[PDB]
Order: structure tokens, then C-alpha cells, then sequence
């Protein structure tokens, strides 16, 4: 009857926790000095060890996940170290004269602009020619001549990427350091929040692979069963939606365009790497999607949809009507170049109750990702012809919203944040401390000897 | 302080276009949407559509869709409003709202033009 | 039967308790300027650091090798009510954590003072002759 | 009664005795390359290191889960000739840490030769049988 | 009769296993961002978790502060057939280390389970009633 | 005082003074005569404690 | 210290030590020089004599 | 100037070596091998240990 208490090291006892999550990557040996894997990164163990926890029921949250917000402040990091030690582009704002490389062509996405330029020498300016796109360079008179100059000359300052780092994303397992635990949600229906059911931990997470992505994921991975419906507030139009596939759909982008590398010296060790001449045809990148693929899975997408939307409604689906840039087109990194493709074939069609479809891109070489108001790369010409094939596996769409009677409801793509990239990768991923203490009352008292 | 000044009267032909302007002052402009309320002589508020100024995407309300376009400025830190193809009923005084700095979403307009 | 670390985490407590030895393993256990290497540096001495903070509570506890120890301290009703049956045999470890989450404080502060302060006054006095 | 942290620095040696857990607690507990980031993460790495500088000693005297250990060493007159009413309830740990830090080096040694590498030895040879 | 740091690295067994406290001592004790400040930060952090590494295995094999412990693993003689007149009478800990290279991590999966993964349950059962 | 901020280079912003709007004064401080007096006297006293 | 009745290999060819120091007096080498004066614009057409 | 970039080094700098002294951390220690003989590689039959070169 008489209760004492007693110490007990080791009792299964965690709390909702956020800490420095660290990487681990397999032992991918190669060209190499990739932003990610960078020079070192912890080896990831032969054999994970995945426990299932028993009768656990476990509270989740994506959409206030402290993962997002470490991993998305660590790809902006690990970017800035990797242009540090190359070649700034500060002289590459002369006043550009430019015409046009439409090769004679009578009614062009690239102009040829010429200029002087500044050599290994001071006094001594050189006179060289450079094939540059159209998105990348702006009229300086608007008066309007053919006299051009780059497009972030006036706002940002620019800094010509490194030809040896390549922005291949290779799998990241984030990893919690020893006394934290990630719990994993495997529940094959679980929605964005709430709790879930079947819980297990890990000590890092899967293969993560950071694909910079808009409207479109790519190199994603699928959810099991049925497509989710991912939101923070379905009742929300400023909020986004992340649908996650369950049949990965196919999309492959080439840029038939050969393009040549035409190195030209702008100072001591200073080699700017600029667009020579394309050897053959003139041709726009584009990407091929299965229009029976697309039309399958869109279906398969609106049969979710109608579960929280009605079970009878209509649906219909449009291009992005606001935005510029990035934000309206499917941008995305393949072999060095960065696609800006437009979506508009995909969301055109509406819902009540081998022939594949091709999607017009542009590529620029001044991008300024990650809302970075202040630096601009260039990415330097990737040589040769281009070819990716990519696996389609998620969405992020946005309402339309207004005063209409829950008659019609329309979707748009949109990508406002990089964030939600990140989310559909740690949406069943949940940081928590391991506390081992725990007192208890029992019969057993210690000898006072 | 957060500011928010609007462009002058304006008085355009049916079918033209105007645009409105509203210049924002006293927080970071890239890190709030804007948005755009209309009133009618004599009526009640009728949301129009939020832009967000980072990447620019907007989201116009369905009963405007085609009609309005949202642009902004992120050098000068000022949101554009312009409506083409004015109808009799347009007339109203057009106000652009910013959501409040607390509660970490949208939908509760503190600050007006 | 083993089931992993953190495996007996929706058992009952008596259940959990048998399998303490599993969570005591998993508990420990040009430049180098990169963002990962900054990282586990810091992760490291982030894990040591709440694995000696453990080890030395226990010290001064005068639990130190073991792993179920027992204490001078009598369990005041104030902190829980529930009888032997109903804590042993109705409630796991998490929700019982959260019950005497109020006063873990006010125990760890008379599991150390009322035992191996006065024990090792009283051991040096006992082995005085 | 509990004062605080050196709450009996100014007590006599035998009253602070009895609050040897109030020190033993608090004595342990896009780039961070900022200037309070270094001076944090390299006092948190200092922190540790005279933890287990400590906690090393213990090791080698045998007092590694005690607070208050009793050794073999005979305690020489020529470190301090004073009785024990004139050190326990006259002076301080200060004043007392001030009169043999001229010896404290020699009696270290004495504290891990003397005993725990001659009762090791011995242990082992007890219990051979 | 001390030698210094590593003094008995080549005496016999016998005679170097009467000097652990030697070899245990010397195993712990605008910008930073200095090529020598980052070394001696990396430096200091390795130093504790190589200490750590051999206090955490003494800790599952019951010997956290005995500096020689007897356990209850019998000898195989698959390991060395040699007899204790010609082990410590004849090998030094380096040679010796040698031989046993290709045996010691199964020694010690073994030190791990055959006494204190075995005798904590039974302490448990025996100290029970 | 107005900014008259000009750009310098790509992404470099020089901000330099603009025309003074209004009257030209030159900056100034204050402080209470009396309590500067009062609080001189204070330290004075004080200061005798070192010097006779 | 001396070690009596002990016989160590050695390799100064496989030595760490130097692969160490050597990039240790290059990355003093470095630093030593960032806050110097670079003499970048000293690219000028130099027109030259005899002494 | 035709292929790297050049740095005048400061004039308060100076060049003269003077020893310095390699140490290892805690935990590690440095044999010296004191053989009069030894040439480059094998066993040395005097082993000396020191904390730094
Ligand atoms: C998504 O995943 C796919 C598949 O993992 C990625 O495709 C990868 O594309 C790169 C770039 O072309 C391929 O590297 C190539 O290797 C050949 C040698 O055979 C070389 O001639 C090329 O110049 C290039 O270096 C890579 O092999 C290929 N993946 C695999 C597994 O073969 C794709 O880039 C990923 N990202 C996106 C946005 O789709
Ligand atoms: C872009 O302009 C450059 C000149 O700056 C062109 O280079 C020369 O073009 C002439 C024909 O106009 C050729 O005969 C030469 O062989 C070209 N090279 C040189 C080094 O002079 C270049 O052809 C233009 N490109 C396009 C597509 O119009
Ligand atoms: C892109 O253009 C390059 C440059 O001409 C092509 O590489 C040439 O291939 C021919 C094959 O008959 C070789 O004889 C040349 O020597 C190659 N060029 C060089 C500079 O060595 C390349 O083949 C083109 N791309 C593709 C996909 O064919
Ligand atoms: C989204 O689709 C609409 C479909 O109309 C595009 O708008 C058309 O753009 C072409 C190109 O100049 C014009 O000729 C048509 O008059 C436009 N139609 C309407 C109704 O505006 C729109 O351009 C597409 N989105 C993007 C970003 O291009
Ligand atoms: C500096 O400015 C402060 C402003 O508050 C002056 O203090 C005020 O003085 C007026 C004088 O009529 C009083 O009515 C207010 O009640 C005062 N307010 C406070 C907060 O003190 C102050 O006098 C000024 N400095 C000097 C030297 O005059
Ligand atoms: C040259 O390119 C411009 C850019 O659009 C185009 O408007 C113009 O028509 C082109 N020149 C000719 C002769 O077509
Ligand atoms: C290059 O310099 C010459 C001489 O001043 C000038 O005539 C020519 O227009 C310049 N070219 C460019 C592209 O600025
Ligand atoms: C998930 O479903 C539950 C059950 O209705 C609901 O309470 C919760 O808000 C949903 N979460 C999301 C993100 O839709
Ligand atoms: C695409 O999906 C298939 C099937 O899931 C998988 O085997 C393949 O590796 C995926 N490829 C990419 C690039 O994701
Ligand atoms: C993409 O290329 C692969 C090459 O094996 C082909 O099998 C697939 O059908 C292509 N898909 C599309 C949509 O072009
Ligand atoms: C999509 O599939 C449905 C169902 O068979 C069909 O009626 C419709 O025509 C298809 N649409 C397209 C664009 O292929
Ligand atoms: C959208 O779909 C309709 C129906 O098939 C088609 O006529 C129209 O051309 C499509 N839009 C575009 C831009 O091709
Ligand atoms: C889960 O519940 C079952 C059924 O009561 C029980 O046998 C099992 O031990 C429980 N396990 C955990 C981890 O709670
Ligand atoms: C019992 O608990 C109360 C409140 O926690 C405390 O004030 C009191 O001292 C305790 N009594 C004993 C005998 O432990
Ligand atoms: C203990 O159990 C008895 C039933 O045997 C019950 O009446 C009593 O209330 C329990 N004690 C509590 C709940 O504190
Ligand atoms: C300090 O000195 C006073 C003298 O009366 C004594 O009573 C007290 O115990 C001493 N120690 C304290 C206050 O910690
Ligand atoms: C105390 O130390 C002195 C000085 O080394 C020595 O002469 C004396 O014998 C020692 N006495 C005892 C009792 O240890
Ligand atoms: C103890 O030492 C003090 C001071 O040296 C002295 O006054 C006293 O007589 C000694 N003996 C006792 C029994 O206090
Ligand atoms: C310790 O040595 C110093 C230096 O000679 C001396 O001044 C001091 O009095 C000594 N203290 C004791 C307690 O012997
Ligand atoms: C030694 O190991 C072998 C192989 O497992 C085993 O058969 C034998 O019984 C062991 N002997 C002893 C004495 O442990
Ligand atoms: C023991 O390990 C050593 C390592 O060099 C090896 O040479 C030897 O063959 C091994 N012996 C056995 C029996 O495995
Ligand atoms: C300075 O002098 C110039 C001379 O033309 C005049 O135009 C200007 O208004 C004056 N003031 C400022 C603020 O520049
Ligand atoms: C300072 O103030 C005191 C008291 O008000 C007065 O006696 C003295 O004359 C004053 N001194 C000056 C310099 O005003
Ligand atoms: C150095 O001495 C060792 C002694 O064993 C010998 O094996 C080796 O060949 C010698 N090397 C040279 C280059 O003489």
C-alpha cells in the first residue's frame, strides 16, 4: 500500500520537437561537385532500420511542419556556396546591339547582339559576338533602334554559374541526430492533417530528391492506393492544393537545338562562357505527354476532387491566368538548361457527371530562383543536344474562387512558393525528442543500510 | 504605419479600360498579397481578386474572369488594377486591402486605400 | 520478442518496461565549411549533450548502472490517485508522462535531495568505524 | 532548505556538504556562421569538456556514482595540520580550496595509485577463487 | 614507479596492466573562423566522442567505473590456445591486441549478452521479493 | 532631408542627399541649464573627496 | 618517452603528416593575401627601355 | 595578366620561416623513430613517443 517512487531509463516517451536535421546520401562515386551532394556528405547506413509502432496514434501536421522551412532555407544555401568562387559577369553590361539569328527568316525567340567587351588586358577592349534568347534581354531605348542590354543589369547583379557543378538533384535522406526520432506515418489514406493510425520511426528519411519544380512535379514520389488531395484549407482559394498521383505519368523534353560553347577571356583567369553558333536546325524545346496517360489520370484526379466539391459538380480546368515568368510556365532544370514550358494543352478540359500532347517551351540563361531579388546566374551553355525524361507525379493547383452559387468550380495551376515542393516529400515525416526518464509509483522502497 | 495610396478619380467611356494604382509604404511589399474590393454607390463590398507581388500570380474572381488583369512593382512597391470593358455597373470605389501582419493567413482586411 | 526501438510505445507501462534495454542502445549511438558539415557538426554535440544531461541525472540519483531503480522518495497522492492495477495494466507510458508531466519538477528535486544527499552523509558516517 | 546555485559558498564546509546536488545540476546544462553562433557552439563544447574532465577523475578514484566517497589514502599532516573542528565548521570550500591548492596536485595522484590501481589488482585476485 | 604516457607499451601484460591509469588520463584532456580555430573545434570534439565511444561499451558491459572487471563469457579456445603463463609473461598488449584482432568484435557481442542483457532481468527477479 | 537614391552599377544603389526641403538649420542639443548646474555641483562635491 | 622493447613500422612515403602540412601552408598562403592589395588594374600596355 | 589573377602581398608580412611544431590531439600521440640508421621505410627498433614534432 505504502508507494514510492522509482527511476526507469529507457521508457518510450517522445515530444513534439524541431532540431538541425543533418544529410545522408549513398556512396554515389564519379564529374562531380553537384550543389547538393557537394564534397561530403554522411554516408547513409547498408541497412535502414524501419520500426512499426504498435497501437501508436500520433498527431500530424504538413502544412506546419518545421522540416519544410529547414530544408527550403538549405537548397538557398547550399546555392549561394557553390557561386562564391565563380565568375561574376559585372562587365557583361555594356550596351548590347543585337539583330536577329532567325536564320533569314521572313515573320524569332533569340537575338545575336554584338558588343565590346574587355579583355586580359585593361586598355585592350575586344569586339565579340554572342547568341543570346529574347527573355533574357531587353530593348535600352524602347525608342526603339536595335541597341539591347541583359535583363537583370538593372535590378540584380549577375554571376556566371561554374561549367563543372551539375543540377542533377540526387536523392537526400535527411537525418535527426542521435536522442531525436522522425516518426513516419505509413496510413495509405492519410490526409494532409489529423492523426494517424499506423506509425513507425526512423532515424533519417528516403531519398529525397530536390527537384526545383513549378505547377508540375517531377521525379516525385507516388502515393499508394488512391490519388490525395492535399490541402491546408479545401474551403481556401489562396491556399494551395498538392495532389499526389498515384500512376506516374510520363513527360519527355528535349532541346533538338546543338548548341557550341564559345569560352572568350574577360580578365586575368576570367573566362566567360557564352552561346556560339547552333550547328544544324533551329527547333524550340518542347515535351511530349501521353495524351491518354493525361486524360486517365485526370480522371482519376476529379473523382477525388468530387469528394470534397459534391459528388455531382463541375469541373473544369484552365491555364494560369495571372503571373509572369516562372510562375506561368513549368519551369524546371533538365541537363543544365531551365525550361519555361507552357501548360496551357494540359489544363483545358472540363468535367459533368500515340497522340500525345505537345507543349511549346521557352529556356533562358538569367533565371532568378527562390525569389532572390538581388543575385542572378547565368547559366552557362550546356553543349550538345538535350534529352530528359521525367515522371510526372504531382500538382499544385489553385480555385478561381468569386460569387458563384457552388455551380462551377474551376482549377489553375500555380507555384506561388518553393516550399510546397518540399511538402510533398515530408508530408508523413514528424520530428520528435526522446525523453527516457520517466518516474512511477511502485511497492519498492531503496535500502537505507 | 502601413500606407496604402490609391491613383485619382478616373472617368473613362464604356467598353475603355482604366487603371488603378496603389502604392504601399511601412512593411516589406513582397511579403503580403493585395487585394481588390469594389463598392457601388449606395451598396455593399464585392472582392475582386488577390495578387501575390513575389511571383506575380493573381487570382481573379470568377465574375471578372477575362475582364481584370493585377500587375504590380516591385521597384516602386505598387499594385496595378485595370478593367477593360467598363459596363454601366462598374462605377463603384475601388479600395485594394492587405491581410493582417498576425494569425499567418489571409481573409481579414486591416489595412485600406 | 523484440520489436524495435520505441516497439512497446502503446503497450502498457509493465509491458514497456521489459524491454528497456532496447531504447538504452538506439540512444547514443578542401573544406570542411560545407552547410551538411556544419550540420553534423552541430548534431553531434547536440546528441551528446542530451545523452550525458540523461546519464547525469542519474548520477545524482545513485542510478547510474542501472536500469529499473528504486528510491527513498514516497509517491505523494497529490501527483497521482490511480491505483497499482490501473497504471501497470490501463495506461502506457506517453499518456502517463503527460499526467505527471506538472510535477516532475517538484519529484526530480526531492529524488535527489531526500535520498543520495543524505545517503552518502549517512554511508560515511555508517562506515565511520 | 534550499538557498540556490553557490547558495552555500559562504557556509562552513560540513553546511554546504549538504547541497552538493544544487551544483552538480547546474553545472553541465541560411548560414549560423554569426558571431553568437561561434561563441555558443564553442561554449557548449567547452561546457562538456570540463564536465567529463571532472567526471574522469571520479572514474579513476572509484567515486564515479557517489557524491561524497571515501578513499585509502591517509591524509599527511604536512597538506594541513588543522582538526577537524577548525575545517568543518569554522572555514569555507574557499578558503579551504585556497590552503591546499599547493598540494592538490600531489594529493591526485596519491588518490588514483594508492587505491583504485592497487584494489583493482586486488579485486582480481580475490575474487580468482 | 611511473614511466610516463605509453611507458609499459612494451613490459609484459602483466606488467602493463599495473599502469592504466596512466594511458587513461591523457585519453580526455574578429573571426574564429581561423584554418587553426576549425581544426582545434573539430579536435576537441572528436576527443569526446572517442571517450565516450569506450565509456558507452563499459556501460552495457557492466564496467563503467572498474578499470578491471571480470564478467561471466568463458574463454573459448578458438580465440588463443596459449596459457596465462604465456600470455602475460611472455606477450605484450600490442601483440596480444594482434591475435585477438579477428575475434574482438565477436567478444564483445558477446560481453554485451552473456552477462548484463542476462543478469539485469534476474537482478530484477532476485531483488523482486 | 530627401534620399535621392541613383543606381551605380548592376544591383549597387548609391543613396546621396537630396535639396534640403524647407529652411537650412544646422543640428543642435539641448539640456536643462539648471539641472546641468545641479548635477555639476553633485559631482564637484564628490570630487573634493579626492581632493581635499 | 622513450619506448623500450617496441618495434614500429614507419613509411614516410604514406606519412599523413605531410600531406596535412601541405595544405596547411597553402591555406596560410591564401589568407595571408585576401586583405592585400590585388593589382588587377596593373594590366596596362607596358612600353619598355634599356637600362 | 594573360592567365591569373596577381596580388601584391603586404609589405608588413614577412617570409622567414621559423619552426613550427606539429602536435597531435587527445586521444592520439606521434612516434618519433630515433634510429640513426633508419632509412626510409621498415621497422625502427628505438621508438620514441612525443606530443609534438
Ligand atoms: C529525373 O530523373 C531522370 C532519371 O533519373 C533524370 O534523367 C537523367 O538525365 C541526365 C541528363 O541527361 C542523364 O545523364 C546523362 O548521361 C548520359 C550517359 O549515358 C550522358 O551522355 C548525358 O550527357 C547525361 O549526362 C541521366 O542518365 C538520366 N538518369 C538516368 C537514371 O539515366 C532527370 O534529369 C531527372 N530530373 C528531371 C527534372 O526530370
Ligand atoms: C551574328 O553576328 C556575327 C557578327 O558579329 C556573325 O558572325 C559573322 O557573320 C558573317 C555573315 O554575316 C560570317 O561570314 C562570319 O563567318 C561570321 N563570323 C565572324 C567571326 O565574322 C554571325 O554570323 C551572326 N549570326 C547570325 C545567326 O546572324
Ligand atoms: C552536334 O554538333 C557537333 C559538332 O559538329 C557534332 O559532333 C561532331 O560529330 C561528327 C560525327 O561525324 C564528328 O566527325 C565531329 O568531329 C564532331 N564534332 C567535333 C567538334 O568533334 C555532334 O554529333 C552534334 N550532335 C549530335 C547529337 O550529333
Ligand atoms: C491562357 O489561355 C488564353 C486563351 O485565350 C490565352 O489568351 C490568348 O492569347 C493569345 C495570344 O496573344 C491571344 O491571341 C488571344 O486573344 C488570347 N485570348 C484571350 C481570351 O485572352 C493566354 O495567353 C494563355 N496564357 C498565357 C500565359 O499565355
Ligand atoms: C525635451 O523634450 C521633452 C519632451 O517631452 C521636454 O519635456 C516636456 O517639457 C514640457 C515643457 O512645457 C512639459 O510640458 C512636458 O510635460 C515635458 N515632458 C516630459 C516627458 O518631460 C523637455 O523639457 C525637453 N528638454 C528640455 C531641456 O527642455
Ligand atoms: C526581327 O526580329 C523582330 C523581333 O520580334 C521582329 O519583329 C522583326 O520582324 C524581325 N525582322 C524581320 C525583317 O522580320
Ligand atoms: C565599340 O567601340 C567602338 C569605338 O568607340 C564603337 O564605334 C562601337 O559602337 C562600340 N560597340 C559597342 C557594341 O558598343
Ligand atoms: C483530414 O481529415 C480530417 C477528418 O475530417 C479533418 O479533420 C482534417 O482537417 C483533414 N485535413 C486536411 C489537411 O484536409
Ligand atoms: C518513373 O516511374 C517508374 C515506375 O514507378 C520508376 O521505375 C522509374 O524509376 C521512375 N522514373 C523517374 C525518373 O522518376
Ligand atoms: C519517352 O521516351 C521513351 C523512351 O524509351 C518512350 O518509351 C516513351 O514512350 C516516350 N514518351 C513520350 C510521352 O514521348
Ligand atoms: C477523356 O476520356 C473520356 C472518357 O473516355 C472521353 O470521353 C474524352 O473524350 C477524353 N478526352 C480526351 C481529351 O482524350
Ligand atoms: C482547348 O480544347 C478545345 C477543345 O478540344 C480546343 O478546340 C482548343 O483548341 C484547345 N485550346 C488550345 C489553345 O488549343
Ligand atoms: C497492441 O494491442 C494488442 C491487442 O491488445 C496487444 O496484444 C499488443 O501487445 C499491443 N501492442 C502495443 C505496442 O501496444
Ligand atoms: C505532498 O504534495 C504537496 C503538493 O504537491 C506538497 O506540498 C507536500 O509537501 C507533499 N507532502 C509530502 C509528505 O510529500
Ligand atoms: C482503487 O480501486 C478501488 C476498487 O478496488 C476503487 O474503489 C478506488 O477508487 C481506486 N482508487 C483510486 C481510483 O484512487
Ligand atoms: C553566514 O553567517 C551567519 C552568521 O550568523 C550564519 O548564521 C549563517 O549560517 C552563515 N551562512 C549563510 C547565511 O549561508
Ligand atoms: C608526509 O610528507 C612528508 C614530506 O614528503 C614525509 O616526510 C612524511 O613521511 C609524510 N608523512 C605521512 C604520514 O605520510
Ligand atoms: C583544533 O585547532 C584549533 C585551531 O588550531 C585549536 O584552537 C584547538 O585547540 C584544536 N583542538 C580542538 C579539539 O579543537
Ligand atoms: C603556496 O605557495 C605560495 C608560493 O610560495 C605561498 O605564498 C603560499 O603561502 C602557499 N600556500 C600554502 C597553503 O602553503
Ligand atoms: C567455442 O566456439 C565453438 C563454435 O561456436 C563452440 O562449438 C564451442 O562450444 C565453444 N567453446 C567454448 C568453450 O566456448
Ligand atoms: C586474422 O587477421 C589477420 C589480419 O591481417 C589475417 O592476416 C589473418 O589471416 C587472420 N586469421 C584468421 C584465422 O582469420
Ligand atoms: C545644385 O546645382 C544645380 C546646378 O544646375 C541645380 O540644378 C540644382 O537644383 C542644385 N540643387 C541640387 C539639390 O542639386
Ligand atoms: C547652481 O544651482 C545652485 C542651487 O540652485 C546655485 O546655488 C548655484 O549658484 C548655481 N550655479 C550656477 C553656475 O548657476
Ligand atoms: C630499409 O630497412 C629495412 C629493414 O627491414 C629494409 O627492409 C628496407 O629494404 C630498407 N630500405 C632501403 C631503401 O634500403
Amino acid at each position: 500500500e505504502n508507494l514510492w517512487v522509482t527511476v526507469y531509463y529507457g521508457v518510450p516517451v517522445w515530444k513534439d520537437a524541431e532540431t538541425t536535421l543533418f544529410c545522408a546520401s549513398d556512396a554515389k562515386a564519379y564529374k562531380k561537385h553537384n550543389v547538393w551532394a557537394t564534397h561530403a556528405c554522411v554516408p547513409t547506413d547498408p541497412n535502414p532500420q524501419e520500426i512499426h509502432l504498435e497501437n501508436v496514434t500520433e498527431e500530424f501536421n504538413m502544412w506546419k511542419n518545421n522540416m519544410v522551412e529547414q530544408m527550403h532555407t538549405d537548397i538557398i544555401s547550399l546555392w549561394d556556396q557553390s557561386l562564391k568562387p565563380c565568375v561574376k559577369l559585372t562587365p557583361l553590361c555594356v550596351t548590347l546591339q543585337c539583330t536577329n539569328v532567325t536564320n533569314n527568316i521572313t515573320d524569332g525567340e533569340l537575338k545575336n547582339c554584338s558588343f565590346n567587351m574587355t579583355t586580359e588586358l585593361r586598355d585592350k577592349r575586344q569586339k565579340v559576338h554572342a547568341l543570346f534568347y529574347k527573355l533574357d534581354i531587353v530593348p535600352i531605348n524602347e525608342n526603339q533602334n536595335t541597341s539591347y542590354r541583359l535583363i537583370n543589369c538593372n535590378t540584380a547583379a549577375i554571376t556566371q554559374a561554374c561549367p563543372k557543378v551539375s543540377f542533377e538533384p540526387i536523392p537526400i535522406h535527411y537525418c535527426a541526430p542521435a536522442g531525436f526520432a522522425i516518426l513516419k506515418c505509413k496510413d495509405k489514406k492519410f490526409n494532409g492533417t489529423g492523426p494517424c493510425p499506423s506509425v513507425s520511426t526512423v532515424q533519417c528519411t528516403h531519398g529525397i530528391k530536390p527537384v526545383v519544380s513549378t505547377q508540375l512535379l517531377l521525379n516525385g514520389s507516388l502515393a499508394e492506393e488512391e490519388v490525395m488531395i492535399r490541402s491546408e484549407d479545401i474551403r481556401d482559394n489562396a491556399k494551395n492544393i498538392l495532389v499526389q498521383f498515384n500512376t506516374p505519368v510520363q513527360i519527355n523534353c528535349t532541346r533538338p537545338n546543338n548548341n557550341t560553347r564559345k569560352s572568350i577571356r574577360i580578365g586575368p583567369g576570367q573566362w566567360f562562357y557564352a552561346t556560339g553558333d547552333i550547328i544544324g536546325d533551329i527547333r524550340q524545346a518542347h515535351c511530349n505527354v501521353s495524351k491518354a496517360t493525361w486524360n486517365e489520370t485526370l480522371g482519376k484526379v476529379v473523382k477525388q476532387l468530387r469528394k470534397h466539391f459534391g459528388n455531382n459538380t463541375i469541373i473544369r480546368f484552365a491555364n494560369s491566368s495571372g503571373g509572369d515568368l516562372e510562375v506561368t510556365t513549368h519551369s524546371f532544370n533538365c541537363g543544365g538548361e531551365f525550361f519555361y514550358c507552357d501548360t496551357s494543352g494540359l489544363f483545358n478540359s472540363t468535367w459533368i457527371s500515340n497522340d500525345s500532347i505537345t507543349l511549346p517551351c521557352r529556356i533562358k540563361q538569367i533565371i532568378n530562383m527562390w525569389q532572390r531579388i538581388g543575385q542572378a546566374m547565368y547559366a552557362p551553355p550546356i553543349q550538345g543536344v538535350i534529352r530528359c525524361v521525367s515522371n510526372i507525379t504531382g500538382l499544385i493547383l489553385t480555385r478561381d474562387g468569386g460569387s458563384t452559387d457552388s455551380t462551377t468550380e474551376t482549377f489553375r495551376p500555380s507555384g506561388g512558393d518553393m516550399r510546397d515542393n518540399w511538402r510533398s516529400e515530408l508530408y508523413k515525416y514528424k520530428v520528435v525528442k526522446i525523453e527516457p526518464l520517466g518516474v512511477a509509483p511502485t511497492r519498492c522502497k531503496r535500502r537505507v543500510v | 504605419q502601413v500606407q496604402l495610396v490609391q491613383s485619382g478619380a478616373e472617368v473613362k467611356k464604356p467598353g475603355a479600360s482604366v487603371k488603378v494604382s496603389c502604392k504601399a509604404s511601412g512593411y516589406t511589399f513582397t511579403g503580403y498579397y493585395m487585394h481588390w474590393v469594389r463598392q457601388a454607390p449606395g451598396q455593399g463590398l464585392e472582392w475582386m481578386g488577390w495578387i501575390n507581388p513575389n511571383s506575380g500570380g493573381t487570382n481573379y474572381a470568377q465574375k471578372f474572369q477575362g475582364r481584370v488583369t493585377m500587375t504590380r512593382d516591385t521597384s516602386i512597391s505598387t499594385a496595378y488594377m485595370e478593367l477593360s470593358r467598363l459596363r454601366s455597373d462598374d462605377t463603384a470605389v475601388y479600395y485594394c486591402a492587405r491581410r493582417m501582419r498576425s494569425q499567418d493567413r489571409e481573409w481579414d482586411f486591416q489595412h485600406w486605400g | 520478442v523484440f520489436l524495435g526501438f520505441l516497439g512497446a510505445a502503446g503497450s502498457t507501462m509493465g509491458a514497456a518496461s521489459m524491454t528497456l534495454t532496447v531504447q538504452a542502445r538506439n540512444l547514443l549511438s578542401l573544406l570542411k565549411l560545407t552547410v551538411w558539415g556544419i550540420k553534423q557538426l552541430q548534431a553531434r554535440v547536440l546528441a551528446v549533450e542530451r545523452y550525458l544531461r540523461d546519464q547525469q541525472l542519474l548520477g545524482i540519483w545513485g542510478c547510474s548502472g542501472k536500469l529499473i531503480c528504486c528510491t527513498n522518495v514516497p509517491w505523494n497522492s497529490s501527483w497521482s490517485n490511480r491505483n497499482l492495477s490501473e497504471i501497470w495494466d490501463n495506461m502506457t507510458w506517453l499518456q502517463w508522462d503527460k499526467e505527471i508531466s506538472n510535477y516532475t519538477q517538484i519529484i526530480y528535486g526531492l529524488l535527489e535531495e531526500s535520498q543520495n544527499q543524505q545517503e552518502k552523509n549517512e554511508q560515511d558516517l555508517l562506515a565511520l568505524d
